[PDB]
């Protein structure tokens, strides 16, 4: 971070989110002015406020704002910025952008056009890697055009077959084939999908590696001809062929294999004359045999992890190399220091296919920056919203330690101390992954999530002791709220006679079971008896802080109280998982035994208004039996006619809606069976 | 719950263009202690929100407009629902906090035949006779007599604040231009000048109608401070057996 | 030699003439009287004492500072008088000046009369004929309404407040009569609505006239807003005097007792 060295005085960051913030932070540490592009919706983002000046480039969609070459070039000309940093994604691997930037005097901080073009298609990448004497996945070199050629190639390469789309990206257009019929129908549908998605329609057939390990080598090159490999990374934990958890050194690897893979990656980089930061990805089998798989000619998303074990700043090195300076490190200087782990906190529901993108506005956002060995890379601030236009990633959380165990412990603590209110996230899944027995042992593959959760993610299956601890914490919190409710100021007209209750006898319903709890308070210490077991819970009992730290029998636990109702319902985030409990007094439970179970007649057999809108006309009458796919009535809503399908069978008892009528959400319109 | 807690989540909650709506319940939850709100009549006359909460441990009554429902316009049901709640809070020494995003009253023959004048007068009266401390925050539009009704400074209001998105005017720009520059028939620049000069809190700020224009992230803190100084508010009014509210 | 005397005389003659002779004739063609004629009919002969006769508005936007836009009195005639020997305070809105729209000076005059009436303990009678808030005034006009509104709520139960709508009334001008004790209307020439028919057609998309939306029949037979409707201005004012004879001057006074045969 020497300011004496002369670099560009103006850099434009042609990206958004956390990567823009990271680049701007590096530039500020390097004393470089920054220009930030943004859309209209991102006018109040973190990166625009962090930068020195901002330029609007278009509307919300990425096709018109961040992929709009003309707007970016107008911004560059207006701001007279000397350098441009594309981050990752968007225009980072676009040859037209690089060429048009090279037309002017503005420099592109990244690989040259030749390197990007070479590693732009997978077939040519594989051919070049084979020419460069790098182990490659066995398969057929060429574009498969008919299903017969595909099934033949499957015959001479073995029935396990990986069908892939050229260029591709985002973990899409890739499928598995075990049979000739599977080969041909997968080939046809993959051609159709590639036409729908990319249009390249060039498909590749290769051998599928069984139980593979995704190991990346981080390479760094300069225009003079020096190439370095900055250790490795492991990114096996994936869903939808996308990483969620990354590890700094691969526990699966030893020194010799690491050196071999680093040398091979350096050889490939020299072959393509790479002159920036990049990564070479490999699929290592159980027998420590690695094969080349793709080369990312851009900054890697999980790059900070290696920054924790090498002590380097990759963005600064990219800037210096783009300026023209030689590398200031040698291969001997690169060394492994400690251990590091990264988790991607996404705004998605982990209970639906290991993640389903969600939308909303963050009403509360607090990061565990004060915890030891914690680094956060986020472009999210309180009040930020998650839209349908951009990636739903919330943050990248990185922890480092002396060994793997310390890093994992700090990772778990950071996940426990992370406040996100407003959207659904995947913190529960990450915490379950990092404390898994197999993950701690180290035996993992790219199918870890698929086989650890064959039926889908279900949450933390809490043991007996953990269940008792959770029940004790919930009961103590309930009693603490009850006690706080009795603290009034002095009235001097009618004094308050505080009740002298000694033991609180409660019935606590968790899942489908009811437990009897006896709680006693002795100041800041609660003695809780759960079904015989005795526990002591102590804390400051601050009922307003989002994070509450308690000590149960000496074990420290951080919990969050997401929701609470006067009826006894509480949502408690404990060990990363949200549990719904219901707490009543014993008398309340005994009297509640007489309450009738409410039956919901609105659920089915009723056209309860799914959403507010105006109905043009009604296509049904009393006495008509609906069928699946038969719309009941066409209703214009969100400026769209929503003729919702029945999706069930039932004779219409009565009709309450008329043609061209405005009806809000929750209003009955058609009664059926 | 510290009384000086900042609420940065409110800095961008109001959309830039007035066509979009937002939820004032989010603002209420952010502002009040522990985000705990006891709503009264939550499923009836949903264009207005009334309820009980606490700030710095003191019970407060909250009244606000709901731009999600009917663009936040006032009508008969909302007027009565807010009026009786305000009367109860005033009768039992409970401070009142108002959030204003009202564009006006709901038009139509149904409202006029139902007696919208009487019920609007009910709400205006309820805010006017209140002698408890009153704190008002204008988040967006405040047009016409509705602005006077929703606890204006001129009804013996105590403290009035405007967010940088507030708009206090007689009505929207188009109507004012079409009624002022009737014969000009050159509204092309007239509307631009009118929106540049009056479509902002400045006309009310320069006259002293709002005490300050505050950042949305400081709202709670400001309110708490006011509630500390207004706790000893005594006022004197002419004697009567009782008044005659337009029931 | 000073021109102050002729200045006073010219200002007085302009104040009596109101907005102008042409607009007075236009008002008379609609079957409506002027504010000063209404006051002369309502009060006992020779008992009217006017106040704030030379008060003028202070608007400076949209060329309202020009001499042709300056009218002494500013679309309201305010004062005190006697009905059958009993004191009363009265204001009459002059539709001749800017359609009777309420400005800062208009509201200031009305507030001054209301303040004096509550100081001495006498009723307030308001003849309403106003187009609403003066748009050129801006927030000023709004403030004025609120001031009046506040005083109404302060005077409720202290002194009787009577309203007589003798012309169209829109916007906030409908809210002050609603806060008073009794509201009277004149048939075929008085209206009361928050929004006009054009806005109703624009938003709700229904076709109604002014009479159907806010006529005296509408507010006396189905709305519950007005209390009685009279044939015309003269009949309305005679009935207003007769009705005023019933009420006490203040809540500090007992109910009136008259000579009984
Ligand atoms: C606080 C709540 C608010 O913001 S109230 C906003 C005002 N609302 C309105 O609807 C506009 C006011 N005018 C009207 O409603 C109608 O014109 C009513 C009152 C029914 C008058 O009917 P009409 O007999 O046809 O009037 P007119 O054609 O003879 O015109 C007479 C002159 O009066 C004027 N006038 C009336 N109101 C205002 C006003 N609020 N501000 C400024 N000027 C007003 C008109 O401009 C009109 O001018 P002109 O002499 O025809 O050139
Ligand atoms: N031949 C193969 N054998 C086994 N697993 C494979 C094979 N090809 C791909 N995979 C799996 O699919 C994942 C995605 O592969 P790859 O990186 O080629 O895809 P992509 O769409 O180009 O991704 P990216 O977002 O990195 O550009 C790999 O990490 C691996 O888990
Ligand atoms: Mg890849």
């Amino acid at each position: 971070y020497d300011p004496n060295e002369k670099t560009f005085d103006k850099i434009l960051v042609a990206n958004r989110g956390e990567i823009a913030c990271r680049v701007i932070r590096t530039c500020k540490k390097m004393g470089i002015k920054t220009v930030a592009i943004h859309s209209d919706v991102d006018a109040s983002s973190v990166h625009v406020k962090m930068a020195d000046e901002a330029v609007c480039v278009g509307p919300a969609p990425t096709s018109k704002s961040y992929l709009n070459m003309d707007a970016i070039m107008e911004a560059i000309k207006k701001t007279r910025a000397q350098a441009v940093h594309p981050g990752y994604g968007f225009l980072s691997e676009n040859k037209e952008f690089a060429r048009c930037l090279a037309a002017e005097d503005v420099v592109f901080i990244g690989p040259d056009t030749h390197a990007i073009q070479a590693m732009g298609d997978k077939i040519e990448s594989k051919l070049l890697a084979k020419k460069a004497e790098v182990n490659t996945i066995p398969g057929f070199d060429g574009v498969v055009k008919d299903a017969e050629e595909a099934v033949r190639i499957a015959r001479e390469i073995g029935y396990p077959v990986m069908i892939k789309a050229s260029a591709g990206g985002g973990g899409k257009g890739m499928r598995i084939a075990w049979d000739d019929e599977e080969t041909r129908d997968g080939f046809r549908l993959s051609s159709q999908e590639a036409a729908s998605s990319f249009g390249d329609d060039r498909l590749l057939i290769e051998k599928f590696i069984d139980n593979p390990r995704h190991i990346e080598i981080q390479v760094l090159g300069d225009k003079h001809g020096n190439a370095l490999w900055l250790n490795e990374r492991e990114c096996s934990i994936q869903r939808r062929n996308q990483k969620v958890v990354e590890e700094a050194p691969s526990i699966f690897l030893d020194a010799e294999t690491r050196r071999a893979m680093g040398e091979q990656a350096v050889a490939l980089a020299r072959a393509v004359k790479y002159s920036s930061a990049g990564t070479v990805e490999f699929l290592v089998d159980s027998k420590k045999n690695f094969y080349f798989l793709e080369m990312n000619t851009r900054l890697q998303v999980e790059h900070p992890v290696t920054e924790c074990i090498t002590g380097l700043d990759l963005v600064q090195e990219m800037i210096r190399v783009a300026k023209g300076y030689p590398l200031r490190h040698k291969q001997a200087d690169i060394r492994i220091n400690g251990w590091a782990v990264e988790c991607r906190v996404y705004a998605e529901d982990p209970y639906k296919s290991f993640g389903l993108p969600s939308i909303g506005r963050l009403s509360q956002y607090q990061e565990p920056l004060h915890l030891p060995g914690v680094r956060v890379d986020s472009g999210i601030q309180p009040g930020s919203d998650i839209s349908i236009y951009y990636d739903p990633m919330i943050s990248k959380l990185i922890t480092y330690g002396s060994d793997r165990t310390e890093a994992l412990k700090r990772m778990a603590d950071a996940l426990d101390n992370y406040v996100i209110r407003g959207v659904t996230h995947n913190i529960a899944l990450l915490r379950e992954v990092i404390i898994n027995s197999r993950f701690v042992k180290g035996d993992i593959s790219t199918k870890f999530l698929s086989d650890v959760y064959p039926d889908g993610f279900k949450g933390h299956m809490l043991t007996k002791s953990e269940k008792n601890q959770l029940l004790a914490i919930a009961s103590s919190l309930f009693v603490a709220f009850q006690l706080r409710a009795q603290h009034f100021q002095e009235n001097s007209r009618m004094p308050v006679i505080k009740p002298d209750i000694a033991n609180w006898e409660l019935s606590v319903k968790l899942h489908d079971k009811v437990h009897t709890v006896v709680a006693s308070n002795n100041g800041s210490v609660f003695s809780v008896e759960v079904d015989g077991s005795k526990l002591n819970v102590t804390s400051t009992w601050n009922l307003a802080s989002p994070l509450l730290s308690v000590s149960v029998d000496g074990t420290q636990r951080t919990v969050q109280c997401l929701s609470r109702e006067a009826g006894g319902n509480m949502s408690i985030q404990f060990l990363g998982t949200v549990y719904k409990v219901n707490i009543l007094t014993r008398l309340a439970a005994e009297l509640n035994k007489f309450m009738l179970e409410k039956v919901t007649e609105d659920t089915s057999s009723v056209l309860r208004s799914p959403m507010p809108g105006v109905v043009v006309a009604v296509s049904v009458k009393p006495g008509d039996a609906v069928a699946e796919g038969q719309e009941i009535c066409v209703i214009e809503a969100m400026k769209d006619q929503n003729s919702m399908t029945a999706g069930k069978t039932g004779t219409v008892k009565s009709v309450h809606c008329q043609a061209g009528d405005t009806v809000g959400e929750g209003d009955l319109l058609v009664e059926l069976e | 719950d510290p009384s000086d807690r900042l609420v940065p989540e409110l800095d961008t909650i109001v959309p830039l263009e007035s066509t979009k709506a937002y939820n004032m319940v989010d603002i209420i939850h952010s502002v009040v202690d522990e985000r705990e709100f006891f709503e009264i009549m939550p499923n009836y006359a949903k264009n207005i929100i009334v309820g009980f909460a606490r700030m710095n441990g003191r019970t407060v009554g909250i009244v606000g407009n709901q731009p999600k429902v009917a663009s936040g316009c006032l009508d008969i049901n909302s007027s009565v629902k807010g009026a009786r709640f305000v009367r109860f809070c005033d009768a039992f020494n409970i401070p009142l906090i108002t959030f204003v995003d009202v564009p006006g009253f709901l038009p139509g023959t149904a409202q006029e035949y139902g007696g919208i004048i009487r019920h609007g007068a009910k709400l205006l009266y309820a805010f006017a006779e209140a002698t408890v401390p009153k704190v008002t925050v204008i988040t967006r539009k405040a047009y016409g007599g509705a602005y006077d009704v929703m606890s204006s400074k001129h009804l013996c209001g105590d403290t009035n604040y405007a967010w940088p998105t507030a708009e206090i005017a007689v009505m929207g720009a188009k109507g004012a231009v079409e009624i002022i520059f009737k014969g000009h028939e050159n509204v092309e620049a007239a509307q631009a000048e009118y929106i540049e000069k009056f479509a902002n809190p400045f006309p009310a700020a320069v006259r002293g109608f709002v005490d300050d224009i505050i950042q949305p992230s400081s709202t709670r803190a400001r309110i708490c401070c006011d509630l500390d100084v207004l706790a000893s508010k005594k006022v004197q009014r002419p004697w009567r057996k009782h008044a005659n509210i337009p029931l | 030699a000073t021109s102050v005397n002729e200045r006073i005389e010219n200002k007085r003659r302009t104040a009596l003439l109101g907005g102008g002779q042409r607009r007075i004739d236009a008002q008379h063609k609609r079957g409506k009287l002027t504010a000063r004629e209404r006051i002369s009919l309502l009060l006992d002969p020779g008992s009217f004492v006017e106040s704030d006769m030379f008060v003028e508005h202070r608007c400076a936007d949209f060329g309202m500072a020009a001499d042709k836009n300056k009218f002494p009195g500013d679309s309201v005639v305010t004062g005190r008088g006697r009905i059958n020997g009993r004191l009363v305070y009265v204001f009459s809105q002059d539709f001749t000046v800017f359609g009777g729209s309420l400005s800062g000076a208009h509201a200031q005059k009305i507030c001054k009369i209301m303040d004096q009436a509550i100081t001495v303990g006498a009723p307030v009678i308001g003849l309403n004929d106003s187009g609403g808030a003066r748009i050129q005034e801006g927030v000023e006009s709004l403030a004025g309404y609120a001031d009046i509104f506040l005083r109404n709520v302060t005077a409720s139960g202290v002194i009787p407040q009577i309203s007589l709508i003798m012309g169209p009334c829109a916007g906030g001008a409908v809210y002050s009569p609603a806060l008073t004790d009794f509201t009277f209307m004149v048939k075929d020439t008085s209206y009361l609505f928050i929004t006009g028919p054009d806005v109703v057609k624009s938003v709700t998309n229904e076709d109604v006239t002014q009479e159907e939306l806010g006529g005296a029949k509408t507010h006396t037979t189905m709305s519950g807003v007005a209390h009685r409707a009279f044939e015309n201005d003269v009949d309305a004012l005679c009935n207003l005097r007769d009705f005023f004879n019933y009420l006490p001057l203040s809540s500090q006074d007992p109910a009136p007792v008259r000579e009984c045969h």
